[PDB]
Formats: structure tokens, sequence, C-alpha cells
């Protein structure tokens, strides 16, 4: 496969979002690692799927809302950040307040 | 209530800054053609030489601005800003090698200003 | 010119009078004064303060006054105070609080918080900063636990054990002199300050005392070794000629005397009661009255902090599994009904609130939990105030000399008890600059950047193949200050004066800062900051009650708890 030190490190996000959908699949209020981390995994798909930053800046702010999380969870995410392999090479996204 | 994690609740009043010094207003003009923009707390006579204003008046003072802040002028672009006074020694050394000592020494600070092409000597 | 609070605190930090939620307790600190000269802030970046002519000075060398590094504009939170300061360290350590800058331009500098040509700056304003966590109760068992203390603020362990050994497993001890040379040695490669604790037990004098001189920093007595009149005799003995301070895990099950027994036999001695409580061992049901006494320092260990609804199901199930007991020997279950009590376990919580416990630890891998000491410190002072109130001693709105009383169990007072508070245990000017930053939201659970020795150790930190160091994933990840001989630097390895004055550190080829243990033997409750409450605390042998002055100390176990689900992912 070639797995570079970045690639290892971000199957890892997608673990989380898949633990985390599972999470919310079944009735749970998402916490804050919970939270940044569907966030993040869908960033990093939506890269994959050949989005441009643009287009997941705005998707980005409505992946999750208010009462899919905790109390204070929409507080403490001032941004996600997530760099990913556009069809352009990579590229950073950035979310600004995610849920509002 | 609803709880913000490591919130603030701020005292209330507001906060002066360089309380206790001497403000002064002063006109200056962007010649340039470039942006310039000036920190909070650089020596005002010592800026960009193409930022045309009374050099004298920029000797021993800074603007009065929060700390980290800048003022930005555009191409061609004349303001006034609000100077405050240096504390401390009152001394300034390097940035562009005007001063190197005490700012009392307006004479010396204005014969180099003027001598390396400073706009706004006299 | 003005700036409103909120604009101010959002730019430089807090100020004076304004107040901040710790994570998500409901626990308030108020910044009690400020260092600062208003319009003199010293903020580094793009056109900001800290640059050369402005608020660094270009003149001076290194040893003109000139910092290493200045954390500028933190929220100090301490057994000292809770203010607003720049902290300036130079040689690794904390050489001024004030307000650092150039004294050319500005106004209010402390005379040797200059930043110059050789100044880093870390930028702590909108952080809080504490003093790292001070662990006296460290089963050495895994080395992976390490890591794990650095995530939640704790700089130093104290303990012993000499990896899964059972009596590691059991006790902090690592046993006689060539174990303790071994496991001096493995930490060369531990990134946190460290001092080792031999076996204190015997009935002769010189098998303890030459595990003092091997390099231990002080003697554990646990019940697991024999925890007799004898072995406490002897250990406090030698302490007292070492100079090291001696903990204690008593006779749980009173086999050679109960604890009046036990005290006799320390006969007014200084010693550390580790798990004062008892959950995690000692003479049952009342060894919680040991922290009534003058001579006795008393820690909890962990998983008692703070009294929830889970708490006895998973003791007791926790006790069973490890002393592998039957549900079926009916010894088994008395033993374990009369060492798991909510009784106790409910007087504790209060018992932290009133600075009758003054320190508070792990008991890493033998039963507590390696990175939740700091965690659970919160959480107790967060119920107590829900159930007790503020106390009486505050005054706005704050929680103040409730977190200094609570900040102070698990850094200066451990280090006061060990011996090490001239090199650890806070921020304070000439100690060791282990510093934590926490964001707010984060207070008590995850730390943001562990500094050691004036070099980050361990940071929350994001992907390192990106552009800025923020995109995900943002883990624990250590820092430069654990890479290569920098290790050796960054760290304390404590030990005794004896082991040092012969000379130990060049027999074994010891590279790490070392530090003496010392000035432990001449303290009592009365040192403890903040939790130096003497009282004559009852226990009453049939129904387990605490009475301290006449009345019942009792609460309720809660059924959540903040600094918990709306942060780990497990
Ligand atoms: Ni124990
Ligand atoms: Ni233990």
């Amino acid at each position: 496969m070639h797995l570079n030190p970045a690639e290892k490190e971000k199957l890892q996000i997608f673990l989380a979002s898949e633990l985390l959908l599972r999470r919310k699949a079944r009735g749970l209020k998402l916490n804050y690692p919970e939270a940044v981390a569907i966030i993040t995994s869908f960033i990093m798909e939506g890269a994959r799927d050949g989005k441009t930053v643009a287009m997941l800046m705005e998707e980005g702010k409505h992946v999750l809302t208010r009462d899919d999380v905790m109390e204070g969870v929409p507080e403490m995410i001032d941004d996600i950040q997530a760099e990913a392999t556009f069809p352009d090479g990579t590229k950073l996204v950035t979310v600004h307040n995610p849920i509002s | 209530n609803y709880i913000v994690p490591g919130e603030y609740r701020v005292a209330e009043g507001e906060i002066e800054i360089n309380a206790g010094r001497e403000k002064t207003t002063i006109r200056v003009s962007n010649t340039g053609d470039r942006p310039i923009q000036v920190g909070s707390h650089i020596h005002f006579v010592e800026v960009n030489k193409e930022l045309l204003f009374d050099r004298a008046e920029g000797i021993g003072r800074r603007l009065n601005i929060p700390s980290g802040t800048a003022a930005r002028f555009e191409p061609g672009e004349e303001m006034e800003v609000e100077l405050t006074e240096l504390g401390g020694n009152r001394e300034v050394f390097g940035i562009s090698d005007l001063t190197n000592g005490s700012v009392d020494n307006k004479e010396l600070i204005l014969q180099r200003a003027k001598e390396l092409g400073y706009k706004g000597v006299e | 010119m003005k700036i409103n609070r909120q604009q101010y605190a959002e730019s430089y930090g807090p100020t004076v009078g304004d107040e901040v939620r710790l994570a998500d307790t409901d626990l308030w600190i108020e910044v009690e004064k400020d260092y600062t000269t208003y319009g003199d802030e010293v903020n580094f970046g793009g056109g900001k303060v800290l640059r050369e002519g402005m608020g660094e000075n270009g003149t001076y060398t290194r040893t003109e006054n000139v910092l290493d590094l200045l954390l500028t504009n933190a929220l100090i939170l301490d057994y000292t105070g809770i203010y607003k300061a720049d902290i300036g360290v130079k040689d690794g350590y904390i050489v001024g609080i004030g307000k650092g800058g150039n004294p050319d331009i500005m106004d209010g500098v402390t005379p040797n918080m200059i930043v110059g040509t050789a100044t880093e700056v870390i930028a702590a304003e909108g952080k809080i900063v504490t003093a790292g966590g001070i662990d006296t109760h460290v089963h050495f068992i895994n080395p992976d636990q390490v890591d794990v203390a650095l995530a939640n603020g704790i700089t130093t362990l104290f303990g012993g054990g000499t990896g899964p050994a059972e009596g590691s497993k059991a006790t902090t001890v690592t046993p006689g002199p060539w174990n303790i040379e071994k496991m001096l040695k493995s930490t060369e490669g531990l990134p946190i300050n460290v001092g080792i604790l031999g076996k204190g037990h015997g009935s002769s004098i010189a098998p303890i005392m030459e595990q003092i001189d091997a390099g231990a920093a002080g003697l554990k007595i646990h019940e697991d070794w024999g925890a007799t009149p004898a072995s406490i005799d002897r250990s406090l003995t030698v302490a007292d000629e070492a100079d090291v301070q001696v903990a204690i895990h008593s006779d749980t099950l009173n086999e050679a005397g109960f604890l009046e027994d036990t005290l006799r036999a320390i006969n007014g001695r200084v010693i550390h009661s580790f798990h004062v409580e008892g959950a995690g061992g000692g003479h049952a049901p009342d060894i919680m009255a040991m922290a009534g006494h003058p001579n006795v320092l008393p820690s909890s260990t962990n998983p008692t902090r703070p009294f929830t609804v889970n708490t006895i199901d998973e003791h007791l199930d926790m006790l069973m599994v490890c002393h592998h007991l039957k549900q079926n020997i009916p010894e088994d279950v008395a033993f374990a009904d009369s060492r798991i009590r909510p009784e106790t376990i409910a007087a504790e919580d209060i018992l932290h609130d009133l600075g009758i416990i003054s320190m508070m630890s792990t008991d890493a891998l033998a039963m507590g939990r390696a990175g939740e000491m700091v965690l659970r410190t919160w959480q107790t002072a967060d119920k107590m105030k829900k159930q007790r109130g503020p106390l009486a001693e505050e005054k706005n709105g704050s929680d103040n000399f409730r977190l200094k009383r609570y900040v102070s169990k698990y850094t200066i007072n451990p280090a006061i008890a060990q011996g090490i508070a001239h090199e650890v245990g806070s921020i304070e000017e000439g100690k060791f600059a282990d510093l934590v930053l926490w964001e707010p939201k984060f207070f008590g659970v995850k730390a943001d950047r562990v500094i050691k020795g004036g070099i980050i150790a361990y940071a929350q930190i994001g992907d390192p193949s990106a552009s800025i160091p923020t995109p995900q994933p943002v883990m624990g990840r250590r820092m430069y200050g654990t890479v290569g001989d920098l290790i050796h630097d960054t760290n304390i390895t404590f030990m005794s004066k004896s082991s040092i004055q012969q000379g130990v550190p060049a027999k074994l080829g010891l590279k790490r800062r070392i530090g003496t243990v010392k000035n432990c033997r001449n303290i009592g409750k009365k040192d403890m900051k903040w939790n130096d409450v003497t009282t004559d605390i009852d226990i009453n042998p049939e129904t387990y009650e605490v009475k301290v002055d006449g009345e019942v100390l009792t609460c309720e176990p809660v059924k959540e708890l903040p600094m918990a689900q709306r942060y780990f992912l497990f």
C-alpha cells in the first residue's frame, strides 16, 4: 500500500468517525471528539470525492447541528481543519463554527 | 443555565491603555504605491520613509492603539493617527538606526532622518 | 483610548476581576491581580510587540537579564494565587513572574524579564497555567503510563516498581540496591521527573538503608511485605537519618495491630499516609483517622474521587478481581465489605473540602488511574461546591479559595511531603520550569502543552504532514524535549543525599539532572498549603460513620460528573 505517516494517522480519524456515526445512529447526543471526528472525516471523504475546498467549507457547516451534540459542544468547536488529497493535490480545509 | 466550557465572565468596565501618557494626533500620508501597516510599538519617527508626516512629532512616540495591533495606510492614503509616549528608559536602538540612544536627541534623529530621505523633516 | 473587557480578554486573556469557568464544571476562578501595564502587553506575531527595537530588546546578550523563554499573558492558578502575569524562564528554571518586554520603551518591565535575541515565546493569553502535577503514588508497571500521566498534566512520578512483577503490581517498591540501580538507569529514558521508593521493610537497619544509599528517594511500607510495627519503626529510623520520606499502606487485616498500634510504632515521626480513606488499603475500617494527626501527611488515591453511583460496585468487584476473592468464601466477602465503604468514601469527599486530606495521587496501575489525578481533583471540588456551597471564605461569585485549596493537593503538597518542593510543585521564581498550559474548555482534562525544564515535552497537536499544526488529528504527542539527549536536561531524577554524596549518578552513568531530596523530617500537617487541618476523626467501628467535631460527615454519590462524557472518546 506504501502507507506514509499521515495516511496511517488519518485512518484513525475515519475509524473515530465510524464509531461516532454508530453512536449517533443509536440516538446519542455526540460529544466533542465524536463531533470533530465526524466533520473531519466528512471533509477528507469530500476531498476524495473531488469536491472543491470552497464546497467543503460550505458543506462542513451543515454536517451536524446543535441538536446532534451535547450541551456546549457547538461552542467548544471554533473550527475544524483537515488536509486531504484533492484532485489537485493536498489542500487545507478550514470549517469555521461548524455547528451553530 | 447553559454551560459553555471554559467561558469567561468578564467584569464590568473598560480598560484604558497607556494611561497617564501624553497623546498627540498627527496626519500621516502614504506617498508610496504599496500598502504600509505600522505596529503599535515601533518608534514612530522610524517608519517607512515614504510615509509623510511631521517627523519631529514621531520622536519618542508610538501609536496609541491596543498592544499588538497596527494602523494600515493603503497606497496614497492620508489619515490622522493618535500617538502616545514611549515609556521605560525612553531609548530606542536599532529599527531604522535613526536613534540608537535617548529619544531626547531630536536634532540628531532628524539630521539622520533627513539625510536618509525619511519624508517630513521640518 | 479604552477597550471593553470582553475584547480585552479575547485578545490578552482575562484581567483583574474577570472570571473563567474551569472546563464544564461550575467552578469559576477570578483574576486576583495582574502584573501588566495596560497598553504594553507583550505578544508575538506579525506587527506585534515582541520585535527588535520594540518589545524585544536588541542590545543585551543572554547573560544580561535576557530570558530563554517568555510565556506571555498567563492566567496562573497556583497555591500562591490566581493572577495574570508573564512568566520568564532561563536555564530551565522560572526566573521571573511579572512583566516581560523591553525596558528601552515599556513601563513596568521586571528587570530580569527582558525579551532579547535569545528569547523564545509561548503565547499563554487565554490559557490557564499551572505547575506540573506531582504524583507521589506511582506503581512503575508499564512504561506506556508515562504519556498517560503527561497528557493529564503530571510532570513528576514518585513511586516504585520494576515493571509487571507482582511485587510492583501491588506495591510502590523498587526493592534493594540492584533493582534500584536498574530502575535509575531505565529512568534515563522516561520523559518525566522521577523519584524511586525502596522497600520499607526489615527488622535490621542495614538492608533498608542500603536502598537509600543505592539511590532511592524514599521508602514505601506496604502490608503485602508485612506492615508490622518493626518494619514501620526501622523504616522511620532510616528516614530520619537519611532525610527522605516514608509512605505507608498499613495493615488492613489488623493482623499485628489496629490503627493505634501503627501510630504507636510511628511514634510521632513524619509519615505520608497513602490512600488514607482506605479503599486502596489500610487498617479496616478506621485508617482514615490518620488524617487528623499532626505528623501525618495524608493523601488520597484517585478511584474513590469523588463519590459516585458506580464507585462501590466498581470497587467491590475491583477488589475481588485483584485479590482473587470468591463471593462464595464468607471471609473474602466480609473482608471486601470491611474495606470498601460508602461511609468513608463519602466522608473522604468532605475531608478534602475541609482541608483535612492534603494531597491527591493516582495509585497508577495498582488501584488508580495514571491520567486522572488532576481530573478527579476538580470533579471533587465541583461536587463539593454543589453539595456544600461555596466555602465561607470566598468573595465575589468566585471559587478562588476552593481552587487554591484543591490545586495545592496535586502540586505543592506532594512536593513538600516528598522533600522536593525546593525544585518543583509550584509556579514560583527559583523553581524548575515544569509548567502546564490548559485551554479553559479543557482545564484539568487534557493538557495543551506540557513544559519540562523549559522545553515543551508533550503537546496536543495535529497532523505532522500539514501546512500548519492544527489540522486533524489533534492528539497527545511527545515533543522535542523528549528526544535525543534533551530528555536528560529537561527531567530530574530525585535521589537521597547519601546516594548523591556517594557518587551514584556517576557510578551508573546517569545524565539526567539530579535532584536532592531534603527537608522532609521536620514538617507536619501544618506545612500542607491550604490543607493544614488537624482534628480528631472518629470512625464508628460498627457503622463506619465518620465524625469530625461531633458532626457526621456524609454526602450523596452523584450520577454524573463534569470533565467526563463531553470530552472522552471512550
Ligand atoms: Ni496501597
Ligand atoms: Ni499503591
